[PDB]
């Protein structure tokens, strides 16, 4: 799916995904993630492989912009994210946006 | 029609250091993000660096993190790269570009405006 974010066209709109289980390597944070992993993406926002000369770059856009779009269209719906919350969004959405890249480079 | 022109470019020994330019036309400059580019023959157009139309905030490649710093003067319609310790691979023509929309990104399409770019060959 096409999609416009920020005022610039040109992403796409990943399928929504089966969001992973990340350990982060304490019980606790890990049950923290479990109870909260509901409130972060399920799919991610990128842009075609061909507009970067390497992975890490696809991968840091597709992490920023969703996770950008995704605090702006939570906070109208009255989400607040913790630092917690951030951090474990950015190491999700890392994971689900190298699953995408591995799509892409496959294709 | 905003022109961008790049320069500052020259040969440079590895480990050395250059400054780079881009001079924006008209009369919208600090009100755009703005990046830079660089292209080898043999390869594409890859991002270097950003910065936000206000300057808070700045983003980088990987592989030029620590050595370069993207900077932008608003009173004067200039954005600048630092290169220090520069090394073999960064010999490229360097371009500068207008971010489109309102996030610097890292992608090609997030830019347009390009110059015509300045050369920078770092000797091996």
């Amino acid at each position: 799916a096409g999609a416009v974010v920020g005022g610039l066209g040109g992403y796409m709109l990943g399928s929504a995904m089966s969001r992973p289980i990340i350990h982060f390597g304490s019980d606790y944070e890990d049950r923290y993630y479990r109870e909260n992993m509901h409130r972060y993406p399920n799919q991610v926002y990128y842009r075609p492989m061909d507009e970067y000369s390497n992975q890490n770059n696809f991968v840091h856009d597709c992490v920023n912009i969703t996770i950008k779009q995704h605090t702006v269209t939570t906070t109208t719906k009255g989400e607040n994210f913790t630092e917690t919350d951030v951090k474990m969004m950015e190491r999700v959405v890392e994971q689900m946006c190298i699953t995408q890249y591995e799509r892409e480079s496959q294709a | 029609a905003a022109q961008l022109q790049e320069s500052g470019g020259g040969l440079v020994q590895p480990g050395g250091s250059l400054r780079l330019s881009c001079a924006a036309s008209g009369r919208t400059f600090s009100s755009y993000n703005m990046g830079w580019f660089r292209q080898a023959p043999g390869k594409g157009r890859e991002f270097v660096a950003s910065i936000t139309s206000s300057g808070d905030k700045s983003d980088y490649t990987d592989s030029v993190k620590g050595r370069f710093t993207i900077s932008r003067d608003n009173a004067k319609n200039t954005m600048y790269l630092q290169m220090n310790n520069l090394k073999p691979e960064d010999t490229a023509t360097y371009y500068c570009a207008r971010g489109l929309g309102i996030y610097i990104i890292r992608a090609r399409g997030g830019y347009d405006h390009w110059g015509q770019g300045t050369q920078v060959t770092v000797s091996s």
